[PDB]
This record gives C-alpha cells, structure tokens and sequence, in this order.
C-alpha cells in the first residue's frame, strides 16, 4: 500500500486532482490503521517532501499536515528531523513554506531543540543581502510569532522584538508583508502590542513631517527612488486595524489619533495643487518625471482609502466625520476618473474599476449596510448626504467587486481575517443582502449584478460543506429557495 | 579618564583583561546606563573630546582590547558608531584578530556612513595580504547596506577582472 500510494502521488503530478486525492486518503488511512510502519512512513515522506524543490509540493505539505495531526507525536518518535528539514527551506516559497510550518507547529510549541535551530536559522535567513528568497524567512517569522504562546518565557518576545524590525530598512516589496501580517500577531499579546506600535509610530514618524496649514504632510517624494522601497496604503492600513484592536483590548495611541486626524484634517484642507501633482498634463508613462508623478498618484489615492475606514469607526452617526469623509473621497476619485491612474488606454477595467483596495472586509460590508437598508432617526443625515454623493454610490461597493474577485481567484484576500475563511463566510452571508435588494429596489444596479454572480461562483467553489449555512442565511430544503 | 569615569558612575565598571566588565549582561540595561553616563558626564563638548579620547587610551591598551573580544554599547550609540569605525579601521593593520574583526562586522548594524566603510573595506583589502583581502571581499554581501550596492558591485566586477590571483 506504501508503494502504490508513493507512486500515485507522483503520478498525479481533473484526473490527476482526483489521482492525488485518492493518494492522499490511502496514505491517511494507512497510516491511521498501519502502526508498525508510521515511523518509516514518515521517514519516506520526509525524505520526499523536500524531493521537489523546483515542482510544487501542495499535495506533499498537505498529506504531511494531514499525517501530523493525526500523530502529533509520530515526528517526534522521528526526532533528529526537526533540525534536519531546514536544509533548503528558504528557496522557493509558494505558501509551501508557511503550510510547512503550521502543519510542524505544535512540534515546535512542544520542541525546543527545533525553535533553537530555527532561531539559529532565522539569523542567516533575515541578514540574506539580496531579496529574491528573504520574503519567506519574514512571513515565517510573521507566523512563528503567533505559532508561541503569549501567555504571561517573555525573555523569548523581548529578544525577538526587534530581529524583524532591525530588517524593517528592506525592500518596499519585502516591506509589504509584515504591514498585512503584523495584526495576526497583535491580538496574542499586550507589551508586545505595545512594542509594535511604539515601532510603528517611529516609521510614520519618519514620514508624517508634522506641521500646521501648509504642504500635504506626507513626503511622497521619500518613495520615489525609479522603483519604490516604502510602501504607504498598506502600513496606512495596518497603522488604523492596529490601533483599532489595541483600543478594543483595553503617549503613542494619543500621538496616533492626533497624527492619524492632523492628516486626516490636512488632507481636506489641501488639494491637487497642494500636492507635487497639479495640472492634468504633468506625468506622462515612460517618463522620469512621469513614473514618479505615477507612483505618487498611486500612493495618494491609496492613502485616502485608508482615512475613510478610520473615520467611519470614529464617527459613530457623526456628521462632520461624514462630512470629512464625503470631501475625502472628493479628493479620490478627482485623481481618478480624468487621470485615473495616468489615463490608460487599454478599454480594460483593472480590479473591477479601479487599482486594488485598502479597505477591510468588514467596514465594506458595514458601510454597505449602512448606505443601503441603514434607515433610522439614530443617523444624523450623513447617511443621506453620503447618499447624494452618486460616484460615492459606484464606489461603494466597486471595492468589494474587486475583493470578491480576489477571493473568487484566489483562495484568500488583503484585509484582516482576509484568510480565515470562517470569518469571511460571515461576511459573505451580510453583503448579498444589501446588493441583491438594491437591485430590487429599482448604472449603479449593474454593479450588483455582478457582485451577486461573483458571490455564488465562489462558495460553490470554495464553501462546498458550507452551503446549508448560507441558505439558511439567504432568508434541506436546498432546491426550494433557490427556485425561489 | 572622562571616558572611565562615565562607566564607573553608570554602566560598567573598569574591567581589566579579559574578565567580564562589571555591567548587567543585558543590551537593555547595560546600553541604558552607558547612555546615561554619556548624557551626563560627557555632555560638554570638551569633556565629550576627553571621554573619546579616555576611550581610545582603553581601545589601545591591550587588556581592554582583549575584554572587547561597555564598549559595546559605546559602539551602538549613534556618536560613537564612527568613533567605533575609525577605532576599527586603526586596529585593522595592527591587530585570527582581523578574522575576528571581520566576524564581528558580520550582521553589524547601521554604522554612521553608508558609502564610506564600503571604500575603506575596498582600500584595505587592497593594501591587505591575501587571506585578510579575501576575508575582507567575502563579508561585502555584509557590508553591501544597499547604500554603495551597485557602483560597489562595479567596481569589484573590475578588480575581479585585475585580480586573477583572488577571483574566487
């Protein structure tokens, strides 16, 4: 049975889906009725596992997952592999890294010889001068935050502060993942908590240039140079779900608001004259003058998106929170629409209308729900203005047009809980509502007709044992309502 | 010495040879109290030449110099990262001590320049024998800050090309 299942899983490299499925279970079950044979089993897989660096390895990683939690404590019968497995581990990370280190997790939490080697490991891995491969180490390192406990030794934390903040000075595509996965780890501890936002404050800082009714505070030009190493939205984005949570869990966080509204107040009390770009015929594709002019309207705009989310949880029915979110968006789509992005002609429509998002899955779907079926006297007619703004209306839910399609691709999606796809399941239950009355109510309404035949493309494809619970919230009788 | 008498106030005591110098091994409390002895004593330009100098008498005697293998948290402060360099950069020709030197570069953190240590590294391996320039060249990946990345990479490109001797 070893050997047919070792040379199934190679031979399914459709059928070949179905030829590593039928592989997988074999082994699975093999290994939970075979008991004499688990220890060699998981030698050979071992040993197979890392066979193919240059081919994907999934299915490898996934029946290895599989075998380990089954047997947490096989591999540790299989001691000096624990060492051993990080031979090459930072060559070619396609996820199969960070699915390595989950599926090893409680041997880690429950190994210490393999949190040293790793640790001694993580030294090479983060100091690699180029960047080809140093992504993996970081997101390693982002997960194994999170993989040890945060009870409470917390000499352990306090050492491994700042290894990746002493890499925080690396490339902007390198730069781009600790901003996504630093929230994961925030909500595992309370000092190191504070330490992120501490170290997070000082990298704004070295951007924010803080001043009173004059330029627009954010030094683009930092980003500039022809490519770009500090990435903008993304740390705007990971500054306010940071703060949200260490505001929700319970001076920097006074230095945040007050950093986070001066800008925010800034950016209404300025324009695109106020800006490096001011006349419609200034940057120019192919152009030195141009791409830089390109890469700051990029981050502008992105920047706004990332304003209007903070504001919505701090104006709880306030009107001139509304207000200065209503001005803001003023402020985005003037740079889109005539320059959007530059101008592209190409007829195309990238990320359903506009460049990819900033905005977390659930402030879209509750701003949805409150620009539409959000009608009481509690609001204090914000709502009804943000109504009035009709490009505010497209814009709207275009944002979650695109993150449907990225989780329509792709299996996860930027934002927080993006990856769990529980927590996305509920907010895939709340937002149909709203777009599928909408187009009931009776252009904007072609918007929600796309976004409906996106959300069922998807769970059918992706939440196959979650359907039931889906019907049951689109309020076995699974036929019945879907005629309906 | 100012520099002396800074660590025996706060920091570290004088430490003679190689024993260990009287500080808590801690990067955090160690470099605190060093930073606090040089906020303090050190604070008047004068007396900031005299600890630098009372800190290049301990760096040149040789006790201090074997305790060194405190001074490290002199080095980390941002005043004392060039002092650090030239210190270094001195010791280099006088003294495995430069293969130990080189080892303590490697992983170093920011220094004070970030194109002139590279030219400084370059000009000693020159000027270096074989085994010291090559030990040199290979901690460049360390030492390449992406501050002198490719004009540094060019220019080792044609010393490769004059340097068949040590191509490897």
């Amino acid at each position: 049975l070893v050997d047919l299942g070792f040379s199934l899983m190679e031979s399914y490299e459709m059928p070949a889906q179905q030829a590593c499925k039928l592989g997988a279970s074999i082994l699975l079950e093999t290994f939970k009725v075979h008991e004499p044979i688990r220890s060699d089993i998981l030698e050979q897989v071992l040993n197979r596992v890392l066979t193919k660096a240059a081919s994907p390895v999934s299915h490898f990683i996934d029946l290895l997952s599989n075998i380990v939690v089954s047997a947490p404590l096989v591999l540790q019968n299989s001691s000096s592999r624990v060492t051993e497995t990080f031979d090459n581990l930072s060559f070619l990370p396609i996820d199969t890294v960070q699915g390595l280190l989950r599926a090893v997790q409680p041997l880690l939490k429950v190994s210490m010889s393999v949190r040293d080697s790793l640790i001694l490991v993580l030294q090479k891995a983060i100091f690699s001068r180029q960047l080809d491969a140093r992504k993996a180490a970081v997101a390693g390192f982002l997960l194994l935050l999170r993989n040890f406990k945060i009870l409470g030794n917390e000499a352990f934390c306090l050492e491994i502060l700042g290894s990746l903040r002493r890499c925080l000075s690396q490339q902007a595509d390198v730069r781009l993942m600790l901003y996504e996965g630093f929230y994961d780890v925030l909500r595992r501890n309370s000092q190191l908590a504070s330490s992120i936002m501490e170290t997070l404050l000082s990298q704004i800082k070295q951007y924010y240039l803080p001043q009173q009714d004059l330029l627009p505070p954010l030094k683009l030009e930092g980003c500039i140079m022809i490519f770009l190493q500090e990435p903008l939205a993304h740390l705007l984005c990971c500054i306010q779900h940071c703060l949200a949570w260490y505001k929700s869990t319970v001076g920097f966080e006074q230095n945040f608001e007050e950093m986070l509204e001066s800008v925010t107040r800034r950016m209404i009390k300025s324009e695109l004259e106020d800006f490096e770009l001011d006349k419609s015929a200034d940057f120019s594709p192919s152009s030195g003058v141009g791409v830089k002019n390109n890469i700051y309207a990029i981050q502008v705009m992105g920047i706004c998106e990332v304003l209007i989310e903070y504001n919505f949880k701090i104006g709880n029915f306030s009107k001139n929170k509304f207000e200065d979110v209503l001005g803001l968006f003023t402020c985005y789509n003037k740079l889109s629409e005539i320059l959007k992005e530059k101008a592209g002609k190409n007829k195309s429509t990238l990320g359903n209308r506009i460049a990819r998002s900033f905005l977390s899955m659930g402030f879209v779907s509750t701003l949805l729900t409150a620009l539409f079926r959000d009608n009481a006297q509690s609001h204090e007619e914000s709502l009804a203005v943000l109504r009035s703004s009709t490009e505010f209306m497209r814009y709207a839910v275009s944002v979650a047009l695109q993150k449907v399609q990225q989780l329509e691709e792709m299996g996860q999606t930027d934002g927080p809980d993006g990856q769990n796809p529980e927590k996305m399941f509920q907010n895939l239950c709340k937002i149909t509502r709203v777009l599928l009355w909408r187009y009931t109510s009776i252009s904007i309404s072609l918007l929600c007709l796309e976004g409906l035949l996106r959300i069922f493309n998807t769970m059918q494809q992706l939440y196959a044992a979650r359907i039931p619970q889906f019907l049951q919230a689109l309020d076995i009788n699974v036929t019945e309502k879907a005629a309906f | 010495g100012v520099f002396e008498e800074l660590l025996r106030t706060s920091g570290i005591i004088l430490k003679v040879g190689e024993g260990q110098n009287e500080i808590a091994v801690d990067q955090t409390a160690f470099q605190k109290k060093l930073r606090v002895a040089l906020e303090k004593h050190p604070s008047y330009p004068g007396v900031v030449n005299e600890f630098i100098s009372g800190l290049e008498s301990h760096i040149k005697d040789r006790s201090q110099f074997k305790n060194c293998l405190l001074i490290k948290l002199l080095l980390g402060i941002k005043i004392l990262q060039p002092a650090v360099v030239t210190l270094l950069l001195e010791k280099i020709p006088e003294f495995n001590f430069p293969r130990l030197i080189v080892n303590q570069f490697k992983w170093l953190d920011g220094l004070l320049d970030s194109q002139d240590l590279v030219k400084k590294l370059m000009q000693m391996l020159s000027v270096s024998p074989v085994p010291i320039q090559h030990d040199i060249i290979t901690s460049l990946p360390e030492i390449l800050e992406d501050s002198q990345q490719n004009e540094v990479a060019r220019e080792l490109s044609c010393l490769l090309k004059q340097g068949r001797r040590l191509t490897v």
